[PDB]
């Protein structure tokens, strides 16, 4: 019953997921298409640990936390894991899920135990991909268990602001909505980079997604290339996966592994519904 | 189906305050502040636009300060499209009591009427009350120059310097140092410009963001002459100052 | 236990389709890596109650002979918070020992919904699952040789996450079964019963014309009990005929029936 | 909430412009100086809310000048810096 | 039979500002696009007028309308609301209007009127 | 936040250094101070800014002690705060809690 | 408990009771249930007492002199002071009277309203002029989350008051506990409701104590869950109103004697120039004036302090509240 | 008790609010022992009383999750064993209310006479305050009448409460003999005080 | 656990059909729905359609929807497990729901047993759109009750009875026909079966002439 030998801080991690932080994929559609997105992202988080040296000559303070909001399906939480991954710097890969829990000040010793391990172990990258279901419009209190959901929510806070001036990317954040968020206590200067996400696109954003996809099987010459990308005239890269999908899937019927353009077109043409403009041209037209 | 529901607004309220006329109160803060100040020899009156979008044609279109007659201009701040009828109701009125009695209404007896109609809506109107107050700049002979509010409680109560809209604890205190009683219509056009800017959050007021008349017994021959500044003149007078 | 692969059948096509999402990929998936595509994932069944959805997810099962998880998502809520987390994480992972395995999400609706997160914290748990059974899918790692087929059947609790774009090569729209899908479903009810030999059937649909499959099972129950009180082995045609009228005026009267995105 | 019971409540203002010209100043001298001084425009162009908002300035200036690999904060580091940060405030607080 | 409503419907919300305003705004958003062009020489007004059904006359179906000879107008949101609206419009200038001046309403005068119709049916419960 | 900085030396460093002469020109002492301002004031760097100067054991004690638990409920160690506090004095309480548990 | 047999029922640290022995030492008689007692830890008998509820507890509660605050020293609110001791006092100095009317005395008073009235000042007062042994206690001490213990305590403090009778018990911050129920998921409808009950089951008692008075300094009685058991048991209720114009000079009075030189200004006119307030916002008013010298680095306090006091100390007030028209 | 006495029925007498033997079943045990020595007394009276707590229906609805009481509760229901012949022992069972009381405890059997006691009329209110003004000294002429006038409808604690007040004030002027005055400033107070809750 | 046990057998002897008064008609529709098929149960097997699963009963309180069930279990020689709703419902939101699944178990050991379930009134009516929703405990169960009458799932041998008070309360997915059977409304007193109701409760007190059951009626 006494001290014979130590751990290092790092064993004994925090709750953490069973798989690999690591991505196991680097051939990378992060790369074709939002390409200008995967740009930035290096910028801020990339630049500083690489390039240490750059910083330390104009004087800058490291820059600042990253939170990225935009519609989902736009790749967020997967063009940030594809740098994390070949950067090859420690990367933490937590869930509001891992902190959550039914007992009585449990959250918050996991939390402590976040901001510490990324220090011990520096250059380090933290993504909590779940953030939005621990803030909260209003506290509540009406049951017992709003309060445990409230703890976890202030003791991050406090050590957000408090994580400025680490050599550590501070930490970046994923939400797909925003109003779950209060704008005053989470803010610039925690956070200062705040990346918006389109989803209008343009006739060249979404060239560079259709070579990705060309690639994989040479494409029918029952006509060109370039049909594909007519068709689209505005929809996100989300949408041609799925129709890219269909498509491929009956080219596999017929016997031939090369996907007809005929096919596209049907595949594209469909999922029109999304509420017609019979109910909405009777009273809103 | 409509004897179930109910939507009465024509409770006595149990703390002696109307709620809804309270939310109005609120709602009055959102707009553009407006300020009178009365001097011995007339009442400078300036109230700011709350618009500030660039393709709006706010030059032409004046939405504040509004034009009665020859001694009474009224400025607003609160519901526009309320404040549109009780314009037409205070023209009329003042007319009315023109044509029987050949003498410009008293200044009491047009804001007094005028209150006593927002009063009406909640005593047994059953109509939601309007969420506007009105300063009234007047003069008649008798009195001299007399300042009055009003509220959506449909009171009025008589002041030496008054304001509403937003901010309204930000100007009457900056008036209440800088203001003196024997201060002059001369001074407290160069007052009222200045103060404004102060309490906004624009680095300068522009002069097409402001709206500015005066009512003086000052223009010659015993007469009363009004005159609501066009937003050019405003620019002149605010290059001197300094806020530009 | 398994139900027949020559037993479902009514609506044939629709029937095809989830096969080749599901029973493909398993079988070979050499063809999908060939092609290059990600392999077919994700089903989105919807549905009135009756129409033999589960009928459906037990009946592909059976046929692949891969392990079978019949989860209802109203088993995985509880009164403490992150239970949830831990239910659906481990059941996944449980999965994977046990491919080829199909998780049956019976009543994703549950663990469904937008909004709400202000009352009670199960409002927010809510959510958190639902997030989380997302971030599994795609996201931190693909679906494997473990595919998830998701049932739903409340049109308020509605999601446009579960809805959008993605994961899914088929939106599957379960509706009332054919003219002759509803024949179909008659004849192997027809076959199991003692009859005389009956051929009333023919009149017997032109009234129990838009019958869900609920009530083809009904007016045969209902006939035969009345065959039994008459005291007969035998149901008779008479028999057959004189339930559809009584199941069809009380059928229309009270239908639930629910359509969903 | 009792008074005299918490005995002394301190409300800190929301910053001056002259306040915030101290903040912006003293930061610059860490990175480089600010060419043709340019920290007065600055503060004549808006007035922060907090010094974070001052701080983003000031990260953002040192960033184009670090891609460019010139030391220089030049007037036009600093007019793109305050444009993009002014952008940002705006569509939180829409 | 008239409804046993003695009241205004329309409250105050507790925040101030009338619930039903805010209610009746989000129809013109949801509504399709229409743009507007003043210009000094003349005004360009512009909408999308999508088919209903293809068997339908896409000809009869109007969103211009006249108000005087001289001035015309364009809406979006409800259009039912819309087609009344503009027949007491018609009425409010017109006859009234020729009884005190005998002219077509000048365009500042006209848009005037119709703003106080619009305050009178909230008001009025 | 000139007006904040110089005012704060009066309301902490002085109670501390001289508590006879605070008392002798006042009146006793506080029984406490609370900030409060926009999040990013700066709020936090001013209270650890007069604590070089006043030169005593600035101990951050952030939210719940129920995060405790290492022997005991961490429940009244909330309320035993006031023991350990006074054994290890010189000590300024930085007791942070926004009180929005509900 | 004791089981007259020499054999005792007894808890140790240890979870689970053991049926014990007695051995020698400590008479039965001279053990009262209750104690805290020594056992011999290879076989647990009872080998005697000494620790006698060694706890901190019984620290706290303990106090057979009687109080530092002597009576009417305080000033004003003379009338509500001479009402408390009519109920208390005035029985345990002489029963007399109350047999002779044929009426049972009163017993106890419920002190409730409002902070900055000094209630709990009023209630020292009282006592110390009986020199009732005047036992005092918080109410947040009996509440704790360990399961059990606080009933104990709760029984022990109507034990030690009967045996000390005549005796005043003085239960301060009883609104501690009220309707706090420590989780809404569950539980603090357990541990908590034990401990109330026991209050009342001993407060009437196995033995008759009218001779135990109690107060109960408390918000209301509406915070707590009611339950207060015998109404006439409780007797009069003081609900204190807040200092008057004529209460004030006199509280006020004993605050400037504090505040250097400040004398020079009359204590009458002190009081008319000043909005009628509290005896609180005196305490606010005096922290004001030292508040304003230590600023000033006035070196000595001063008739222009105390009169400059009264202005921004009066301005703080009017401030905080908000302004939503009178109508 | 009127009743006992009257009948020549003996009287025992068990409050469940004051008993805190209820762990997990001993007021189970405590149930059996006294109930089951009763029966065996012939003309006697069972009063538990205060069943509320102690007897308890269970409270495994509510937010507590308690289940203490749900098994002395248990006890009782088999030891009734709906109407049994017992010999002129009357089991008698007061609540606060009937409603909260277990359903198949309120079942047909068990119990056989239902009675809702409620504050009385003025006539009966007079005769409850005229007993307790009674044993006090007081100036006599004294109309009872008078004083339960202007009461509202009260509770019978309220009225010795009334009498306590009254006897004080007289003892504070020195009056040993309590006049019509004490009583109308005694009720004054408590009403007051106790009526705006 | 003791809340396990008060559910299980509580099966008291026999009353017989011939003492619930007049309502002829009720009485019918149980006889076929249930006893018939008992006993005649070979024939349904045979014929390999699922014989029928439940009564729906629902009308007046008073009617005597009890007696008329525990009479039929104990014809059949079925036990009678009594349940009721409101007591599975608990604060606690996890654990209540628990209790349903819980309750199925238990029957199939007891096998044959006719279980009734009481008062649905509790599981209401399911018609919600907005935010609040009752926060997921009457919804919850609604849709666990459905997933023990599932068909796959014994629950043809074994069947399930249940009161309560009106269908207009109750949900709209739970009430499809030939799900809980026939669904039989009870039909009032009708100055026929009053007087049989009276003659019977007063059989038990001393029977005189001065009595006249049809002035009563
Ligand atoms: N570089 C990218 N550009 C465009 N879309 C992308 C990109 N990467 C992935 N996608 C698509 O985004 C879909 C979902 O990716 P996912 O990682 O779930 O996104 P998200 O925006 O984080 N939202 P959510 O699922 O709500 O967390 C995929 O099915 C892809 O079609
Ligand atoms: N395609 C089919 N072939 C054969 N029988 C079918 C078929 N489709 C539906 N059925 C019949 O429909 C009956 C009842 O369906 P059921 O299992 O109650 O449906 P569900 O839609 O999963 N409902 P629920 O969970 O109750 O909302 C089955 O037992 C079959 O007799
Ligand atoms: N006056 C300042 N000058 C420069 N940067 C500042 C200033 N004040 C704050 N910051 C920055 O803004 C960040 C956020 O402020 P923070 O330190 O959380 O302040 P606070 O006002 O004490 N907050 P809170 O306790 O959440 O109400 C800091 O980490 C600094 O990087
Ligand atoms: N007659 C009085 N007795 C005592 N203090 C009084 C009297 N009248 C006014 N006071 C003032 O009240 C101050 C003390 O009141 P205080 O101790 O704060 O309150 P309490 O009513 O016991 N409340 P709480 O803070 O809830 O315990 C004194 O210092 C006086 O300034
Ligand atoms: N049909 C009837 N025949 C005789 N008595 C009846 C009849 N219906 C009801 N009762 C009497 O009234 C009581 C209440 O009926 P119960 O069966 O508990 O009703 P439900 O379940 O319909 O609410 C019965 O216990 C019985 O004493
Ligand atoms: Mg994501
Ligand atoms: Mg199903
Ligand atoms: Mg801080
Ligand atoms: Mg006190
Ligand atoms: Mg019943």
């Amino acid at each position: 019953n006494a001290l014979v030998d130590i751990l290092p801080p790092d064993s004994d991690s925090s709750i953490s997921v069973m798989g690999e932080n690591e991505k196991p994929d680097v051939t990378y559609a992060d790369v074709g298409g939002l390409d200008m997105q995967k740009q930035e992202i290096r910028e801020a988080v990339e630049l500083p640990l690489v390039q240490a040296d750059l910083y330390e000559q104009i004087g800058i303070d490291p820059p600042r936390g990253v939170l990225l909001y935009g519609p989902p399906g736009t790749g967020k939480t997967m063009l940030v894991k594809a740098v994390a991954n070949s950067t090859k710097a420690a990367f933490i890969r937590v869930n509001g899920s891992e902190f959550v829990h039914k007992y009585l000040g449990e959250g918050p010793r996991m939390v402590r135990d976040v901001f510490r391990l990324a220090r011990e172990n520096a250059p380090s990258i933290i993504f909590i991909d779940e953030v939005d279901s621990i803030a909260t419009k209003r506290f509540d209190a009406q049951t017992g268990s709003d309060r445990e959901v409230q703890r976890i929510l202030i003791e991050l806070l406090t050590q957000m602001d408090g994580f400025d001036q680490s050599t550590n990317v501070k930490v970046i954040m994923a939400t797909n909505r925003a109003d779950t968020l209060d704008p005053a206590l989470l803010r610039p200067g925690r956070l200062d980079r705040k990346i918006e996400f389109p989803s209008l696109r343009d006739r060249r954003e979404r060239r560079l997604i259709f070579g990705t996809i060309a690639s994989k099987m040479s494409l029918a010459p029952e006509a060109d290339l370039d049909s594909l990308i007519i068709r689209n005239d505005s929809l996100s890269g989300a949408v041609i996966a799925a129709i890219m999908q269909e498509a491929g899937l009956r080219a596999v019927r017929k016997n031939r592994y090369v996907i007809l353009q005929s096919d596209l077109e049907e595949a594209y043409a469909t999922q029109v519904k999304t509420d017609n403009t019979v109910d909405k041209f009777d009273f809103y037209k | 189906g409509s004897r179930r529901y109910d939507s009465r607004t024509t409770i006595f309220s149990p703390e002696g305050r109307l709620y809804q006329v309270e939310y109005a109160l609120e709602s009055i803060s959102h707009a553009g502040t407006a300020i009178g100040i009365m001097a011995s020899d007339g009442i400078v009156l300036a109230a700011e636009r709350k618009v500030t979008s660039t393709l709006l044609e706010q030059d032409t279109s004046t939405e504040k300060l509004y034009k009665l007659n020859d001694k009474i201009a009224v400025a607003v701040a609160g519901l526009t499209a309320d404040a549109e009828i009780l314009i037409n109701t205070a023209r009329i009125h003042a007319q009315n009591y023109l044509k029987t009695y050949n003498e410009d209404i008293p200044v009491e007896i047009l804001v007094r009427r005028l209150s006593d109609i927002k009063q009406g809506y909640t005593q047994h109107g059953g109509l939601r009350p309007f969420g506007v107050s009105f300063i009234y700049a007047g003069y008649d002979d008798r009195y001299g120059y007399q300042l009055y509010t009003s509220n959506p409680s449909g009171n009025y109560t008589g002041w030496k310097a008054i304001s509403v809209g937003a901010n309204t604890s930000a100007a009457q205190t900056l008036l209440q140092m800088d203001y003196k009683d024997d201060m002059k219509v001369d001074d407290a056009i160069e007052l009222a410009l200045k103060t404004l800017s102060k309490t906004t959050d624009s680095s300068a007021l522009t002069y097409d963001r402001l709206e500015f008349a005066t009512i003086r017994k000052g223009a010659n021959d015993g007469e009363v002459y009004q005159k609501i500044f066009k937003p050019q003149e405003i620019k002149d007078i605010l290059v001197k100052t300094g806020i530009t | 236990g398994e139900i027949t692969f020559d037993g479902i059948g009514g609506l044939t096509e629709q029937i095809r389709e989830l096969r080749e999402v599901i029973e493909l990929p398993l079988k070979n998936p050499e063809i999908f890596q060939r092609v290059g595509i990600k392999p077919p994932k994700g089903v989105l069944l919807y549905g009135p109650p009756g129409t033999g959805k589960t009928l459906l997810a037990k009946a592909v099962a059976a046929t692949i002979g891969a392990n079978f998880i019949f989860s209802p998502a109203s088993g995985i809520v509880d009164k403490y918070i992150g239970e949830s987390a831990r239910i659906i994480r481990e059941m996944f992972a449980y999965a994977k020992e046990h491919e080829p395995c199909i998780i049956f999400m019976d009543e994703v609706d549950a663990i469904g919904g937008r909004r709400f997160s202000e009352g009670t914290s199960a409002d927010r748990e809510i959510q958190r699952t639902l997030m989380e059974l997302l971030t599994q899918m795609d996201g931190f790692d693909n679906l494997g040789q473990t595919k998830i087929i998701m049932a739903t059947n409340r049109p308020d609790t509605l999601d446009p996450a579960l809805l959008r774009p993605g994961r899914l090569d088929r939106k599957v729209e379960i509706p009332l079964p054919n003219e002759a899908g509803r024949l179909e479903i008659f004849k192997i009810h027809t076959a199991k019963v003692k009859k005389t030999g009956e051929f009333d059937f023919e009149a017997a649909v032109k009234m129990s014309d838009g019958f869900n499959g609920a009530d083809i099972r009904n007016c045969a129950t209902e006939a035969g009990f009345f065959a039994i009180r008459d005291d007969r082995d035998h149901i008779n045609p008479d028999d057959l005929m004189k339930a559809v009228r009584k199941v069809a005026e009380v059928k229309k009267l009270e239908g639930t029936i629910e359509y969903q995105k | 909430l009792r008074p005299g019971r918490i005995d002394r409540k301190i409300e800190f203002p929301p910053p001056s412009v002259a306040a915030r010209a101290e903040i912006l100043r003293i930061h610059s001298r860490k990175m480089n100086l600010t060419r043709g001084i340019n920290l007065r425009k600055v503060a004549e162009k808006m007035n922060g809310c907090s010094g974070a908002d001052v701080k983003g300035v000031c990260t953002e200036a040192g960033m184009y000048a670090l891609r460019e690999r010139r030391i220089h904060v030049t007037q036009e580091d600093f007019e793109l810096a305050v444009g993009k940060v002014m952008n940002k405030n705006q569509e939180t607080a829409i | 039979m008239t409804d046993r409503y003695s009241f205004s419907l329309t409250t105050f919300s507790p925040s101030g500002k009338l619930g039903q305003i805010d209610y009746a705004l989000t129809a013109v958003k949801q509504g399709v696009t229409s743009l507007g062009i003043k210009a000094t020489n003349g005004v360009v007004i512009a909408t999308e007028k999508k088919s209903s059904s293809p068997l339908a006359m896409s000809e009869t179906l109007s969103k211009v309308s006249l108000l005087t000879p001289d001035i015309g107008a364009v809406y979006s949101g409800m259009g039912p609301d819309y087609r009344v609206l503009v027949d007491k419009s018609r009425k409010v200038a017109h006859t009234s209007y020729k009884r005190i001046y005998g002219e077509y309403p000048p365009t500042k005068l006209l848009v005037s009127e119709v703003a106080k119709i619009m305050q009178e049916a909230t008001q009025s419960g | 936040l000139t007006k904040q900085i110089k005012e704060i030396k009066e309301v902490i460093e002085l109670p501390v250094k001289h508590p006879e002469l605070f008392e002798s020109l006042g009146i006793a002492q506080p029984k406490g101070v609370i900030l409060y301002g926009p999040p990013g004031t700066g709020k936090t760097l001013l209270a650890r800014a007069v604590a070089h100067h006043t030169d005593c054991k600035f101990i951050r004690v952030s939210g719940a002690e129920l995060v405790q638990k290492y022997i005991g409920e961490g429940s009244r160690m909330v309320r035993e705060l006031f023991v350990m506090a006074r054994e290890h004095a010189p000590s300024i309480i930085f007791m942070d809690e926004i009180d929005s548990i509900g | 408990e004791i089981i007259d047999d020499d054999h005792a029922i007894v808890t140790s640290p240890t979870m689970p009771d053991y049926y014990v022995s007695i051995l020698s030492f400590v008479d039965k008689e001279l053990l009262e249930p209750g104690c805290s007692v020594l056992l011999h830890h290879k076989t647990m008998s009872i080998v005697g007492v000494l620790q006698d509820d060694a706890d901190p507890m019984v620290s706290v509660m303990k106090m057979d002199k009687s109080p530092t605050e002597s009576y009417s020293d305080i000033g004003g609110l003379e009338s509500q002071i001479q009402e408390i001791k009519e109920s208390v006092e005035l029985p345990l100095t002489h029963p007399e009277l109350y047999e002779e009317m044929g009426i049972k005395p009163p017993k106890g008073v419920i002190l409730y309203g409002a902070p900055g009235t000094g209630k709990t000042l009023l209630a020292k007062a009282v006592a110390n002029q009986t020199s009732a042994t005047f036992l005092r206690i918080v109410g947040s001490e009996l509440i704790q989350k360990y399961l059990g213990d606080g009933p104990r305590l709760c029984r022990q403090i109507f034990k030690v008051a009967g045996e000390n009778a005549p005796s005043i018990v003085f239960i301060d911050e009883i609104d501690a506990i009220g309707t706090k129920r420590y989780d809404s998921n569950s539980g603090g409808e357990r541990e908590i409701q034990r401990t109330m009950l026991e209050l009342l089951n001993q407060l009437d008692g196995f033995d008759d104590r009218g001779d135990v008075k109690v107060i109960m300094a408390t918000n209301k009685i509406e915070t707590l869950d009611p339950a207060l058991i015998r109404p006439g048991r409780i007797d009069r209720k003081i609900l204190f109103e807040n200092p008057d114009l004529s209460t004030k000079k006199k509280i006020l009075g004993i605050h400037t004697s504090k505040m250097n030189l400040s004398e020079d200004v009359n204590l009458e006119t002190l009081v008319t120039t000043k909005d009628d307030l509290s005896g609180a916002d005196i305490q606010a008013m005096c922290t004001e004036a030292g508040l304003l010298a230590l600023r000033e680095r006035r070196m000595q306090v001063t008739a222009e302090d105390f009169k400059q006091a009264k202005e921004r100390v009066m301005k703080n007030k009017v401030e905080e509240n908000l302004e939503g028209l009178y109508l | 008790r009127a009743v006992a006495n009257r009948t020549d029925a003996t009287f025992i007498r068990v409050i469940g609010s004051e008993l805190v033997q209820k762990y997990v079943g001993e007021g189970a045990r405590m149930v059996r022992e006294l109930f089951e020595m009763a029966r065996t007394k012939k003309a006697c009276i069972i009063f538990f009383d205060e069943i509320d707590a102690v007897g308890g229906a269970r409270f495994d609805d509510g937010a507590g999750g308690d289940n203490e009481v749900q098994r002395t509760m248990l006890e009782l229901i088999t030891q009734l064993d709906g109407f049994d012949p017992r010999g002129n022992i009357k089991v008698m069972f007061a609540t606060n209310r009937p409603n909260t009381l277990d359903p198949a405890l309120l079942r047909p059997g068990r119990i056989d006479r239902k009675v809702e006691f409620s504050l009385p009329d003025l006539e009966g209110r007079a005769n409850i305050f005229r007993i307790h003004s009674k044993s006090m000294s007081v100036e006599r002429g004294i109309r009872w009448e008078l004083i339960s006038r202007l009461c509202p409808n009260s509770t019978g604690a309220e009225l010795r409460s009334v009498c306590t007040e009254a006897g004080m004030f007289a003892i504070r002027a020195r009056r040993k003999v309590a006049t019509e005055k004490d009583f109308l400033k005694a009720v004054d107070k408590v009403i007051s005080g106790y009526k705006k809750f | 656990d003791s809340r396990v046990k008060a559910m299980e057998v509580d099966e008291k002897p026999t009353e017989t059909y011939s003492d619930v008064g007049g309502l002829d008609k009720q009485i019918e529709e149980l006889v076929e729905a249930i006893v018939l098929p008992m006993k005649r149960a070979d024939k349904f097997k045979d014929m390999g359609i699922r014989a029928p699963k439940g009564a729906l009963m629902y009308g007046p309180p008073g009617t005597g929807k009890t007696l008329l069930a525990r009479a039929c279990a104990a014809q059949t020689n079925a036990t009678f497990l009594k349940l009721a709703a409101p007591q599975l419902v608990q604060m606690y939101i996890g654990e209540g729901a628990k209790l349903v699944r819980d309750a199925f178990a238990l029957a199939k050991e007891k096998a044959p047993t006719i279980i009734f379930i009481d008062e649905l009134d509790a599981i209401g009516t399911k018609r919600f759109d907005s935010e609040k929703s009752g926060d997921r405990e009457v919804q919850r169960t609604m849709l666990e009750l459905l997933n023990q009458l599932d068909g796959f799932s014994s629950d043809d041998r074994v069947k399930v009875l249940a009161a309560t008070n009106r269908v207009d309360v109750l949900d709209p997915a739970l009430l499809r026909s030939g799900r809980l059977d026939r669904k039989i409304e009870f039909p009032l007193p009708s100055e026929d079966s009053r007087a049989q109701i009276l003659q019977i409760h007063s059989r038990k007190m001393t029977t005189d002439d001065d009595i006249n059951w049809q002035e009563l009626a």
